[PDB]
């Protein structure tokens, strides 16, 4: 549309299950707090995600 | 096949246990074949792998 | 050497037994939740945050 300048902007909104999810709202199992707040993110390890 | 049950109870109780405590189930059947042409009959015999 | 033969008298012969085994599972329990603040939502840019 015109006397919006030139650029378009729109946003997009990450799944919680994703690397790309880079937050400081976790909170772990034990109650402590912790650096991802994504749980295990695209990990597919049984090790990992267990 | 002929198949007898007797419960405990009166049924088994006897001179050989006033009290009846005890049961049975039992199979039992005749069985016989005639082999009229054993030529009819073919058989090879071999090891079989692990 | 081990067919359950019987002859014309009877008597307790060929008696057997059975045996049965037991399996088992259990529930665990899980659970994630997020927090926010009322002006998050109403003065966000996006109306459909929530």
């Amino acid at each position: 549309p015109k006397h919006y300048g030139k650029t378009i902007k729109v946003y997009e909104y990450v799944p919680l299950l994703d690397d790309r999810n880079i937050n400081d709202q976790g909170i772990d199992a034990s109650g402590a707090t912790i650096v991802n707040g994504n749980l295990y993110g695209s990990s597919k390890d049984i090790g990992n995600i267990t | 096949f002929t198949v007898m049950t007797k419960m405990p109870g009166k049924e088994t109780a006897d001179r050989n246990d006033p009290y009846g405590e005890t049961g049975f189930s039992s199979i039992k059947w005749y069985y016989g074949i005639l082999v009229k042409r054993p030529e009819r009959l073919a058989l090879i015999k071999t090891v079989a792998p692990l | 050497s081990k067919l359950p033969l019987l002859t014309e008298n009877g008597g307790r012969v060929n008696r057997v037994g059975f045996t049965r085994i037991a399996r088992e599972g259990s529930i665990h329990k899980f659970g994630f939740f997020y927090e926010f603040t009322q002006e998050s939502i109403d003065f966000d840019s996006d109306d459909g945050l929530m």
